[PDB]
RNA sequence: CCUCGCAAGAGGUGCACAAUCGACCGAUCCUGAUGUCUUCGGAUGGAUUUGAGUAAGAGCAUAGCUGUUGGGACCCGAAAG
RNA sequence: GUCGAAUUUGGGUAUAGGGGCGAAAGACUAAUCGAACCAUCUAGUAGCUGGUUCCUGCCGAAGUUUCCCUCAGGAUAGCAGAAGCUCGUAUCAGUUUUAUGAGGUAAAGCGAAUGAUUAGAGGUUCCGGGGUCGAAAUGACCUUGACCUAUUCUCAAACUUUAAAUAUGUAAGAAGUCCUUGUUACUUAAUUGAACGUGGACAUUUGAAUGAAGAGCUUUUAGUGGGCCAUUUUUGGUAAGCAGAACUGGCGAUGCGGGAUGAACCGAACGUAGAGUUAAGGUGCCGGAAUACACGCUCAUCAGACACCACAAAAGGUGUUAG
RNA sequence: GCCCUGAAAAUGGAUGGCGCUCAAGCGUGUUACCUAUACUCUACCGUCAGGGUUAUGAUGCCCUGACGAGUAGGCAGG
RNA sequence: GUGAUUUCUGCCCAGUGCUCUGAAUGUCAAAGUGAAGAAAUUCAACCAAGCGCGGGUAAACGGCGGGAGUAACUAUGACU
RNA sequence: GAAGACAUUGUCAGGUGGGGAGUUUGGCUGGGGCGGCACAUCUGUUAAACGAUAACGCAGAUGUCCUAAGGGGGGCUCAUGGAGAACAGAAAUCUCCAGUAGAACAAAAGGGUAAAAGCCCCCUUGAUUUUGAUUUUCAGUGUGAAUACAAACCAUGAAAGUGUGGCCUAUCGAUCCUUUAGUCCCUCGGAAUUUGAGGCUAGAGGUGCCAGAAAAGUUACCACAGGGAUAACUGGCUUGUGGCAGUCAAGCGUUCAUAGCGACAUUGCUUUUUGAUUCUUCGAUGUCGGCUCUUCCUAUCAUACCGAAGCAGAAUUCGGUAA
RNA sequence: GGUUGCGGCCAUAUCUACCAGAAAGCACCGUUUCCCGUCCGAUCAACUGUAGUUAAGCUGGUAAGAGCCUGACCGAGUAGUGUAGUGGGUGACCAUACGCGAAACUCAGGUGCUGCAAUCU
């Protein structure tokens, strides 16, 4: 009566995108993963071998093993009162890189640069990010912009 | 004698009463499941590196 | 038999239509959806009158048919048969279920059909000439007597059934970009091919009156 | 299901650790000899008064048995067992099917 | 609860056999196979039979009833037939003749 | 803990313990040297294998709380054999 | 009812417990009989019922997962207490931001696919069906279907191009980055790469916010494993103080002020006193607090009076008020 | 909008009751006032944490701060 | 077993029982017999009653259905 | 006098043997029973856009099949439609054009696939050996299924590569006992050799109640421990059904909607029926009807006083105040 | 700037109809001896670059083109949705407060960009 298979409730999850069926592309085949990289798991439905479980769809982990056609990803999952580490063997079509990780690398390069100049001219660095400070004092010109008065509209039915 | 079948009430409260804190990562994680080819090479490379450092230290 | 619309009134279940998973359902009581001179033109019938809902509910298919008859009978008896076009704008697609020991195996057989109506959804639409406002309003008053809930008779200021309120429809027609189809019209857009736009609308692409 | 009488598969023998030719037979169970320790224990336990002492199986539910093939290598005469799934019908070396032959009702 | 009383006829001998069981218990059901063969000639009690292409089936005893006697009369005046044979739990028997 | 420094720190040694890679012992699967009574012996070397192991011992005895099991087993209670 | 026999009755005698005896009722067998009474095994067993003895202090639940001839019970994980131990050295969060993912629910769509579906318009010199024109027509004039083209009305838990909000994954360096060069049986055409390294550089912002009434770990063991209610989402049902789920909070286990009264609603959680101020609710009297102030509506020959909540609808009214 | 008709249940009967009609009803607004074991301040009791202290108690004496509900249950002191 | 007297007790031996001078071992234990072996043992035949095959018995237990066509009103069906 | 090495008797073996003895006679469940399997599994939905998630919710399916329908490689494009070609027509075969998949991929549903995963052809046996790691259900146990490697040996292909059965999600099984395969292995404990037996490593024989007892009923003669976790009264919530009353008004009523009715609808009330539920009660509320007796309601049968009529009178019908 | 070979993103590139292409390249093209392959030198294999052609392929342009892509203060702060109230309403449901925020529609623009190597009036 009740079923929990490997791909139960995975209809729209393992569907392809619209006008995106067919062969998967050689950029996703030629990207390189080295041990320590951080990758995002989103399953591709065309390649049935090496597919992850539905729990790991859209999930981020650290690659620990790189082999012939797959990579091994460590994912923390929440069961009970503890997180468990899971070691998945997923193929490179289901594995993609993490744009948060590349932007973090560009930010550490920019920070290293900024500290390098700030040390060269002897000025304090101001390196860490600050959140959105509220606002500052401002002047607005009425010249060419006289405030137009708005009033609430009456009720007219359109149907 | 019908009864209640399944309920997820209070489960999140018990879990967060003793929370989920962390998997407690370390430096040098375990090499369980890495490729045996290049695991053997890792063994020999570390042996050679230790011997080279000891020989340079004298 | 014949349970009340008060026990089938509110929208409580998901829409349950006739599909490959739900067969052997009975056919609805309403079969005809357009009455009056249904071949007339929007140039013939300018004024629109709408009977619209104000509650989220379920109208019975047979309530639709009963109100359709009483309306059409009153309009035909008073103003003749060719003075109006009545179109019912809701279709009964929700299959309503009846149970008929205990609550074991309580999923029921199909009983009837119903149309789910939303707040601000038109139930009845009548297009007619300007002189027949009183008879159209009275006929839809009989229709709202026979439907459940609270409904509103609104004077729709669109030329006929279509769109494009009366000054706008005038400007389009004496501009000439409106072509008379059977019981509706076709419009000229500035996005089609020039060749078929010429051979479909010569009056706009001529110097005619 | 149809399986051929011959099969080139791996041989465990120390003189031939490569793929060698094997003849394919079926494992028929042994004679169930009388002097096995469990049989002697059963005879002593059933002897006397008390009736039947160990359970006897009644609620058979499965019809099929897994077929297991006995492979004998043609060079070293060593044997192996390969398990094939539940099949109702089984033919060692039946006629090969024909792709597109004239059907004959 | 309800219990089932079954009255059945053994087909190979034609003998009445009865049974009584609780309606929730399991019962063995024989996997009978009915096959439609061609009769070549009625030899010394052991009818010769033909498959779709093959021709082994030479073991079925010619049916001793009046059905088999009328079958013998048919084959004796020729009028070639196809006969229907049942196979079940190791035993096979000709049950019904049919003119082709 | 030690050395320098009034310091903030810089270095050295780092018990217990934690993580990890090794090394050794038994089992398993191989590898099969000198000899050989010609079928024994098992050297040397391994291995995504495995153990309740080693890696400068911690145990023994008594007593106590609590928990377990068997005993009537916290007390009372059957229809029965 | 029967009353001279298949009668009644005394004494003696015989039959003894899975046995006797029975003109049969499972009757009778010492007030005991569908298996007597006594003693022993025996304090038989019980997942079931009842009881379970002094005080105070501190901490404090669960009715959920999996398996079991399992559903009135156990085992196991969880929740709790205690004993602590290693550090109190850069470690975390029922939280937000910044960056980056994932999803196909609400909505929306059908002149976009699938399925449903109302109505006309035009066309097919290709007869699908019924005709007519000279019984003729492998001919015209047609009706009528069908099909196509462009429109049109309405939908879809097991339809979808698009696609939210709320929840959800990861990261925010010192276990990091950069530069030369050491090992390897891995890898490469290769002094190329991969992994781990040596050495050197990286301070009044070691690289978002806010908090930390400490962080981490281990052992042991109890009770529990009948739950119930409320807001929102939702399934079956006509509906239910009905049955079953999801998130959260409560009651159980919880008094106190208010809802007259109430396990759950509102407020607020509790050592013992004093003073002050409030919450929710109130201020004619019962009853502590304005028969306060202000602007209007309503007269009921069934007025109305405060959430949960302890009921009222369709339809009407030259009652009155406003538009 | 309010009110009226629709509007019928069985002991006597319930805006809580009395009662209320420019209300003590309804809608909205401005203040004043009432009081909870809640909050603030103080005292005292206990527990926890951090500390200070080399003639009659050093598991003692003292200082500082926080906290205190509770069934099944666990532990401690009597 | 039925239950005075009077009258009668119909049909069915497939099932289940019961029974027999029915038939051949089809199956058939222990002991006994033969072959192989170094023996433990293994495999054969022979194999009693019984079971199976056959017959009888219902004042043994018991059972005793349908469906069509068919007669000058129609309707039913003596009949098939 | 009769029988006579027969029979009796003693011990084994087969049959028969409810006469007798033990024991059993699943679970879930809107009470239990019958039914069904929601008991081991798989797909879509419920499921509320991570995961998880219930009901005897909905729509279905499994206990098979295949030496090819497994593996590799190559050539081609599939449903469908149009135009044509003797017999030949709607449809037999052949072409051409269009043809994003509307076909097929063993089976249920979903997903996936176009110089293929489809259809034909060639070669094959990766449906192989040794154990490990990981994912799913999960206690992070087992079973099943699957994933990625390693050391071999192979298949295919020119090669890159691919292949550890079925394109993916299902197609299945512990201890004990029996049997088979492996080395030429260990033991039979006074010492040897052969058969025999017991071991180690991997399979099979099967437990569908699918973490796996060997198992028919009846009890109204019944018994015990319990249970309001659970049924048969009453009460309670609900009102489908029963009953009663409205709103609208096609029509009947000679014409005339509304004197009287009133179809198609639709809005309510009652607990005077039967359901639905299982909140109270199983250490007991005496469970139908009748007799007797009191009170209450009004949804008025009669009586009092009135209104309407298709009310001339008489009789009658509808309604009001009224219990 | 073309063209070829190999490609990346995979319609801004596709589809329909019509025009243009000087050079080189590509293509169509000619033959069956060999290797090879078919029912068939049509595909495939081989040989020549000669006998010819830009007719097609290909490339580019045009179309108030279909489609696709981008944007908008167009629709629309709308539908929807978190959180709150002793808010409203008999209910269905709705409004407000603090936040987030679509899709269709309308309109405007666009119709492949690019990497390596070789060759070209
Ligand atoms: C600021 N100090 C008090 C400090 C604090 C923490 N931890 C915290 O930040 C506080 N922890 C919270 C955040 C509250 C959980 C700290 O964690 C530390 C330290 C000190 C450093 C000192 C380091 C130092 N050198 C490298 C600059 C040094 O001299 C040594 C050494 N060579 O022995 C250290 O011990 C030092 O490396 C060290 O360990 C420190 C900390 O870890
Ligand atoms: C991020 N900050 C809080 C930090 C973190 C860690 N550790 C980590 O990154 C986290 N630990 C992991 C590796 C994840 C396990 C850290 O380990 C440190 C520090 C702080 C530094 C500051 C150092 C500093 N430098 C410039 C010399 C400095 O001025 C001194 C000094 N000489 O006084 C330090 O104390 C400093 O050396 C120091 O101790 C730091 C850390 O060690
Ligand atoms: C049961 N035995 C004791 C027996 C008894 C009788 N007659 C009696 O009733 C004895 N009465 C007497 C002593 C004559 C006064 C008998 O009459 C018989 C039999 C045996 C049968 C056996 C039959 C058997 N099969 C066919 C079952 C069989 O194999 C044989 C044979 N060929 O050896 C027979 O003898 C048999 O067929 C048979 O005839 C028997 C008797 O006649
Ligand atoms: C009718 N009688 C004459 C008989 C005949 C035969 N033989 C046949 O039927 C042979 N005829 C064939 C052809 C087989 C059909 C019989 O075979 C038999 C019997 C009867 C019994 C005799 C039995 C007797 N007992 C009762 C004391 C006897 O002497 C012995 C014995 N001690 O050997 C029996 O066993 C006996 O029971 C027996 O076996 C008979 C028959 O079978
Ligand atoms: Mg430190
Ligand atoms: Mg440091
Ligand atoms: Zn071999």
């Amino acid at each position: 009566g009740k079923s929990h298979g490997y791909r139960s409730r995975t209809r729209y999850m393992f569907q392809r995108d619209f006008r995106k069926h067919g062969a998967v592309h050689l950029s996703t085949y030629l990207k390189v993963y080295k041990v320590g990289d951080i990758v995002d798991i989103k399953a591709n439905g065309s390649i049935q071998k090496g597919m992850p479980h539905k729990f790991y769809q859209g999930k981020t982990g650290v690659v620990y093993n790189v082999t012939k056609s797959s990579v091994g990803v460590i994912i923390n999952k929440m069961v009970g009162n503890r997180y468990l580490e899971k070691r998945l063997n997923l193929r490179v079509e289901h594995i993609k890189h993490s744009k948060c990780r590349q932007e973090f690398l560009e930010r550490v390069k920019a920070n290293a640069a900024k500290r390098a100049e700030a040390k060269a001219q002897g000025v304090a660095v101001q390196l860490k990010r600050q959140p959105a400070q509220p606002r500052e004092s401002r002047i607005v010109s009425t010249e060419g912009n006289v405030p137009q008065t708005l009033a609430p509209v009456p009720y007219e039915t359109f149907i | 004698a019908k009864s209640k079948n399944h309920t997820a009430h209070n489960q999140t409260r018990k879990a967060h009463r003793n929370g989920i804190k962390k998997p407690k990562t370390y430096k040098y994680p375990s090499l369980k499941g890495v490729d045996p080819k290049f695991r053997r090479n890792h063994k020999h490379a570390l042996h050679g590196t230790a011997k080279a450092l000891a020989a340079a230290k004298k | 038999a014949r349970r009340p619309a008060r026990c089938y009134r509110y929208q409580k279940n998901k829409p349950y239509p006739k599909s490959r998973y739900n067969r052997a359902v009975p056919d609805s009581k309403i079969r005809i959806y357009d009455l009056g001179k249904k071949k007339a033109t929007v140039d013939e019938f300018p004024l629109c009158v709408h009977l619209v809902s104000n509650e989220l509910e379920q109208l019975s298919s047979e309530a639709l048919e009963a109100a359709r008859i009483c309306a059409n009978k009153y309009m035909t008896t008073v103003s003749g048969r060719d003075a109006f076009h009545l179109r019912v704008r809701v279709h009964p697609f929700h299959v309503l279920r009846i149970n008929k020991q205990g609550m074991r195996g309580a999923w029921g057989k199909p009983h009837g059909l119903a149309a789910r109506v939303d707040i601000g959804q038109i139930i009845f639409s009548v297009r007619t000439k300007d002189s027949n406002k009183d008879v159209v309003v009275e006929g839809l008053r009989r229709a709202r007597y026979k439907f459940p809930g609270q409904q509103k008779i609104i004077l729709s200021k669109k030329w006929g059934f279509t769109n494009l309120d009366r000054p706008e429809y005038l400007k389009k027609r004496e501009a000439g970009e409106v072509k008379d189809d059977g019981a509706f019209v076709k419009f000229l857009s500035k996005k089609g091919s020039l060749e078929n736009n010429i051979r479909e609308f010569p009056e706009y692409f001529a110097a005619q009156a | 299901v149809n399986v051929p009488k011959t099969r080139k598969t791996y041989c465990k023998g120390k003189t031939c650790r490569k793929h060698t030719q094997h003849k394919v037979t079926q494992y028929k169970a042994g004679k169930a000899s009388l002097f096995a320790q469990g049989k002697r224990r059963y005879d002593r336990k059933q002897s006397g008064f008390g009736g039947q002492t160990k359970p006897v199986f009644h609620k058979k539910a499965k019809t099929t048995k897994k077929v297991v093939l006995r492979l004998e290598c043609v060079k070293c005469k060593t044997r192996a067992q390969l398990t094939l799934k539940r099949c109702k019908h089984f033919e060692l070396g039946g006629e090969k099917k024909q792709k597109g032959q004239a059907l004959q009702f | 609860h309800a219990k089932v009383h079954l009255v059945a006829i053994d087909i190979f001998t034609g003998k009445k056999l009865e049974d009584l069981s609780p309606s929730t218990h399991n019962m063995e059901v024989p996997v009978v196979k009915r096959n439609e063969y061609q009769l070549l000639d009625i030899d010394d009690g052991f009818l010769s039979l033909m498959n779709m292409d093959g021709d082994t089936k030479d073991d079925v005893k010619a049916p001793e009833g009046e059905l088999g006697d009328s079958l013998q009369t048919a084959f004796d005046e020729g009028k070639d037939l196809m006969v229907t044979i049942i196979s079940a739990m190791g035993e096979e028997a000709a049950i019904s003749f049919k003119e082709a």
